[PDB]
DNA sequence: CCCTGGAGAATCCCGGTGCCGAGGCCGCTCAATTGGTCGTAGACAGCTCTAGCACCGCTTAAACGCACGTACGCGCTGTCCCCCGCGTTTTAACCGCCAAGGGGATTACTCCCTAGTCTCCAGGCACGTGTCAGATATATACATCC
DNA sequence: GGATGTATATATCTGACACGTGCCTGGAGACTAGGGAGTAATCCCCTTGGCGGTTAAAACGCGGGGGACAGCGCGTACGTGCGTTTAAGCGGTGCTAGAGCTGTCTACGACCAATTGAGCGGCCTCGGCACCGGGATTCTCCAGGG
């Protein structure tokens, strides 16, 4: 039960981040699923990339691969 | 003059293991063949990109595996798993 | 410090506007360190048994998904004064994500 | 380089024009002889116009020498004192010893970093007192001087306003020291209090608005707006004076008015609070204002319920000779003093509104002092004595002489 | 003495030729070099997704009294299936058309 | 006579059952050459490639079209105008 | 004046092929500009992709190709 | 005596290297030959790219009164930009923030 | 010991050439590198995909041009044209 | 009741630390240059014939323009609750330092699997032909809207 | 109930799908050789785990006012039906141009051998800013003497 470690106020910083003024009550329990399933995809495709190299930790370069596979390149970690 | 390839015949075959009633038209044909060089291009693609990440120069099933699984969703991948290591182990014996 | 008294000195929404200059200057991450690892690493129990992770892994981890929330919350505004309002609910995240192609 | 396709960038009011423009031409203030300012006016006029005495003749004020400098006003409080200071352009207050203070006033004005102003040095209990004096007449219809238990009040020993410490309201004399261009933006002076100002060197122009009923609320609205550095205030409100004050002027200033002041040159003010009976409801009213838009206790006149209540006793007493202090007050008091009544209408609307008032807040809020007994009886007397009064001969009452004195 | 010939689909029991996928990956300019397992997986997973997507499209035109196969069958086997519509989201079919659906609002 | 809203919902049910182009072909053809003669003179057209521009075409004002009656029933409204259009494509991502 | 070939009819079917129920009077000239900018976007690659093969005919493939460099892949005109 | 040695990219008067690009062509899988022209084209556009974002970002940096670049730089010259937007659509970069932007309904 | 490669030192010569006083940090060094392979491997798989279209086997400067024009948009691919025209035109002279 | 000097303390001109990120030489190992040889990929000339373009008539299904009336969009009020701002107590995030061991990265070397060649031959593609699944015409039955 | 939109059920044409053959070229069988990777051994980096101190962020409660939502009235613009006008589709002609295929001749990129200098990793400066840091100039607390 970590996903209860996101905040409120978190939410309300990104939220500002984004440029909204008033926010309702109900958004935080929506939020926390999305980033539920965001990272439930993301983890399993780099996990898979790293199964397949025969290793046992995850290296920032299985998550670059697993992002561009999704569509996401990032830029500054290899 | 020349002469092209296509599936047409595997596909048929296919269809009347499942449904000997059931015909076909052409333009399904042609559907189908499309469907089938885009999966195997998707996969083929995917196996290249796998084995450059590991300094590797060889293509293997293992590779295939691996596509198959981060390509296709849920059931699918476990499935079509089970068949290719169903097809390479009777392969292999023989 | 001693309480003061007979100190002469002259002198909502608006700090709310003060808050989104502040945030839309700066460009640390917005979510805390500790409880972001361990929410990664519940997550990631699931499909494997004694992983471990470098510390860049978590770190663009972390980047990819706070700009993803950012957009998604961009989205969500454009769509919250589509309708006349000022107030942000859970349905235009739902339109959102609909109309984006993710549902 | 070349070859390439072929670039971009990667207070809102102006004080100036609100110290030249002629629009803020209305006439408020009445220039004063220094003998014609005595009880008998306050009790026939309430103290409802500001006051220019262009000389002091008459007025029984003291002032330091000529020539006096913020060095000699820091060797009469310490080198030492914590002063509050005014950040101008912000309007929020910082913090610095007297000795510093000193160091920035006598920098020259290229030199100086920032603008500072100070607007709130109270100087009783230190050398510096006894070198300034009030107007007498003043002295007649102050609350503390007239009203607040002596015995207290000579027992004051801290010179700076720390609330612990203080024993009445310490708010009579102020030094303030002003150096070019600063500005204090648009106020009401603490507790609706009426205040006297005499520029002792310098001078300072001040934009004057009436506490009308819709200018009070402007103010108020203004304030919770949070857009003061946004919204020059005399703007916005039906008639504004803008006047100048000169070197020698002493300036009173009403309850209630609302009031902005530049300073075109260096400059020091003593000046002082004082709340009085002739003008009560505009005292109340300031007040519900300071508590609705949230005025931190600090900025406000120390224990002004507390002195309301030590108001009503000392006129109950006064007319009927019926005491509602403690019998250690009364003790007190009569140590000290061994060492068919008519009221103004002033006063009996006043008294109405005071009485109301305390009666009326919970409490957690009523303040009631220690010297009092039992505020209860206190206000049923108020009340019977109000009735009583309420046929005053308003001619009669215009005595020249305060129904509330130490005998 | 050359014994008589076997293709490889009859070793592996496929439908689907081995040979051509082989020749097919060599000369797609993929990797140096080609291993000996990877064409009958590729021919398996390949015939397993067209038996699957048939079998539909044939469940598909039996319930229109029809004993052939057009797009149509194709394009409402496709997307009435949960996994086949997220494996081809993104690909437009000629002659498909749409899926019944109306809005509750504007009934 | 019948009532406003019963020919419409018989026609969305007739569009929805039936699997023909929507558009003529001749005009699609003539707009075809005149946009393609900006980039090259003297341009020939096989049968096929119209076709296929015609269909690519048609699926992308469908699902255009229905994103936009999304954003319409979002506002409390059952009339698609511009603005709902102009929401649809910038969410997407055309603009 | 091509553009004005698409007629309002052909519009009001394909809304309702879309499922609206109401249409009001502005919508069709926003409805032929977004379908002129789809086909040159898809048309200048169709070109280059012919221009490049040294060739005076668009072909079928040409256009495939084109709609398949932008996510839109197409089954039935070959592959 | 063999001539003195000369490198390809002073020859075509670039700073990017040919040689490396020309290696890497051959040994990355494209196709069963390699030009002689090729590297060279390759590396013009790499460096006029290059060059482009390398200005826009020294402009963006002096226009804040610093010295040194950073991602910030980086992230306002490209988001800034019309058509160097559109290259880099679907592309995050680490630490550099958004642009500001305040809707005018909520001002 | 195995050293690794990179484009630095032709980062800091084009910084050198259009704004000679100011420096760069690592990061965006990092961030400079992983734009020019981005950009590499785009222009390398078209020219690629449109060798084989052709039925060829070698990839010459006319792939790379038809490449460029493609991906690039604008006048972007003008100027990038006429630069690498130049460049290859004073290549070839000598 | 005023001086005064035995302790005081503040901060701070400045007189040292001291880490922090860049920035610059040195050695040197491996990768880019240079010089030849060849053999196949690509350019060019020539011939064929399939399909793209231009044209004419006419059938008629679709597009166009008008009446109108009603129903859905839009603006104005009210009220009531839900969200924002502020103060105070509480909790855990963050930082410095220390220790241990799991596992990633490198190096020999051995052999087995995959590439290149030479024939044989059957699977699949192009060319021909019949019949059966599907469209459409047309006189009822039934549910549906007014 | 009456008028209308949609489903019910048989006849006959008809042309495209499925079944045959001829043959040719790419897959299969058998052979050789060479280098890619699989495995063991080794070393040291870097990931996990623990604790103390500090304080900055989070949580809880209260007041109040601002916006969201429901209700009502107006009004104009869009859906429906009809009489008139247009060009889209279909069938058949005629031409020719440019895509497709065959055959030669050559010149350019791959492979090999010998050589040297470029860029990369590892230390040496180099101009800042966060603390210290006695001590000490200026001004100062404090019960004595005067
Ligand atoms: C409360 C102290 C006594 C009155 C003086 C301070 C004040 O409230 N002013 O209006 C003067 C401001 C100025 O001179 O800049
Ligand atoms: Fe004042």
């Amino acid at each position: 039960d970590n996903i209860q470690g996101i905040t409120k106020p978190a939410i309300r910083r990104l939220a500002r981040r984004g440029g909204v003024k008033r926010i309702s009550g109900l958004i935080y329990e929506e939020t926390r699923g999305v980033l539920k399933v965001f990272l439930e995809n993301v983890i399993r495709d780099a996990v898979t990339y790293t199964e397949h190299a025969k290793r046992k930790t995850v290296t920032a370069m299985d998550v670059v691969y697993a992002l561009k596979r999704q569509g996401r390149t990032l830029y500054g970690f290899g | 003059r020349s002469r092209k390839e296509s599936y047409s015949v595997y596909v048929y075959k296919v269809l009347k293991q499942v449904h000997p009633d059931t015909g076909i038209s052409s333009k399904a044909m042609g559907i189908m063949n499309s469907f089938v060089n885009d999966i195997f291009e998707r996969i083929a693609g995917e196996a290249s990109r796998l084995a450059h990440y590991n300094k590797r120069s060889t293509i293997t099933s293992r590779e295939i595996q691996t596509a198959v699984r981060l390509l296709l969703p849920g059931e699918l991948a476990k499935h079509a798993v089970s068949e290719g290591t169903k097809a390479v182990t009777k392969y292999t014996s023989s | 410090a001693p309480a003061t008294g007979g100190v002469c000195k002259p002198h909502p929404g608006t700090v709310a506007l003060r808050e989104i200059r502040r945030y839309q200057k700066s460009t640390e991450l917005l979510i805390r360190k500790l409880p972001f690892q361990r929410l990664v690493r519940e997550i990631a129990q699931d499909f494997k048994t004694d992983l471990r992770f470098q510390s860049s892994a978590v770190m663009a981890l972390q980047e990819a998904s706070e700009a993803y929330l950012v957009g998604l919350f961009e989205d969500t505004n454009l769509a919250a004064i589509h309708a006349k309002r000022v107030t942000i609910m859970p349905k235009d995240i739902q339109l959102a994500r609909r109309i984006r192609g993710e549902r | 380089r070349y070859s390439q396709r072929l670039r971009r960038r990667y207070r809102t009011f102006d004080l100036e024009e609100k110290l030249h423009t002629n629009k803020y031409n209305a006439n408020f203030v009445t220039f004063m002889e220094g003998k014609d300012f005595n009880v008998e006016y306050i009790q026939r006029g309430g103290l409802r116009d500001p006051l220019i005495f262009k000389n002091s003749d008459g007025l029984g004020i003291k002032m330091p020498d000529p020539d006096f400098t913020v060095n000699d006003v820091k060797m009469c409080v310490g080198s030492r004192r914590m002063v509050d200071v005014m950040d101008v352009n912000t309007q929020k207050g910082i913090e610095m010893t007297m000795a510093q203070w000193t160091r920035y006033y006598e920098t020259p004005e290229e030199e100086r970093e920032k603008l500072y102003n100070v607007i709130s040095l109270e100087f009783s209990h230190t050398r510096l007192e006894n070198m300034v004096q009030r107007p007498s007449t003043v002295d007649f219809i102050d609350w503390v001087d007239n009203m607040w238990p002596r015995h207290l009040k000579e027992s004051q020993t801290e010179s700076t306003n720390a609330i612990l410490e203080m024993q009445y309201p310490k708010v009579q004399k102020y030094c303030l020291m002003s150096v070019r261009g600063c500005y204090t933006d648009f106020h009401v002076d603490f507790g609706g209090t009426s205040v006297w100002y005499h520029i002792h060197q310098g001078g300072k122009v001040f934009w004057l608005i009436p506490p009308t009923a819709h200018n009070l609320e402007l103010y108020e609205n203004w304030l919770l707006s949070g857009k003061q550095g946004d919204i020059f205030l005399g703007d916005r409100v039906s008639d504004c004076q803008r006047i100048e004050l000169k070197q020698g002027y002493t300036f009173v200033i009403p309850s209630g008015w609302i009031h902005a002041v530049y300073t075109p040159t260096d400059t020091l003010v003593f000046g002082g609070n004082f709340l009085h009976s002739f003008n009560i409801p505009m005292q109340l009213k300031i007040y519900n204002i300071e508590d609705r838009t949230r005025v931190p206790n600090k900025f406000r006149y120390p224990f002004y319920y507390e002195m309301c209540w030590y108001v009503l006793e000392r006129y109950v007493y006064c007319i009927t000779n019926r005491s509602h202090l403690t019998k250690e007050f009364q003790k007190e008091s009569l140590s000290m003093d061994l060492e068919q009544v008519h009221l103004t209408h002033f006063e009996l609307e006043g008294l109405r509104c005071l009485v109301d008032k305390l009666e009326s807040l919970p409490l957690h809020k009523k303040c009631v002092p220690t010297g009092i007994e039992d505020e209860d009886a206190l206000i049923a007397d108020v009340k019977i004595l109000l009735e009583e009064l309420a046929n005053s001969d308003p001619k009669l009452a215009l005595t020249g002489v305060p129904i509330v004195q130490w005998p | 003495a050359r014994a008589k010939a076997k293709t490889r689909s009859s070793r592996a029991g496929l439908q689907f030729p081995v040979g051509r996928v082989h020749r097919l990956l060599r000369k797609g300019n993929y990797a140096e070099r080609v291993g000996a397992g990877a064409p009958v997986y590729l021919a398996a997973v390949l015939e397993y997704l067209t038996a699957e997507i048939l079998e539909l499209a044939g469940n598909a035109a039996r319930d229109n009294k029809k004993t052939r196969i057009i797009p149509r069958h194709l394009q409402l086997a496709i997307r009435n299936d949960e996994e086949l519509n997220k494996l081809l989201g993104k690909v437009t079919i000629a002659q498909g058309g749409v899926l019944p659906n109306i809005q509750a609002v504007l009934l």
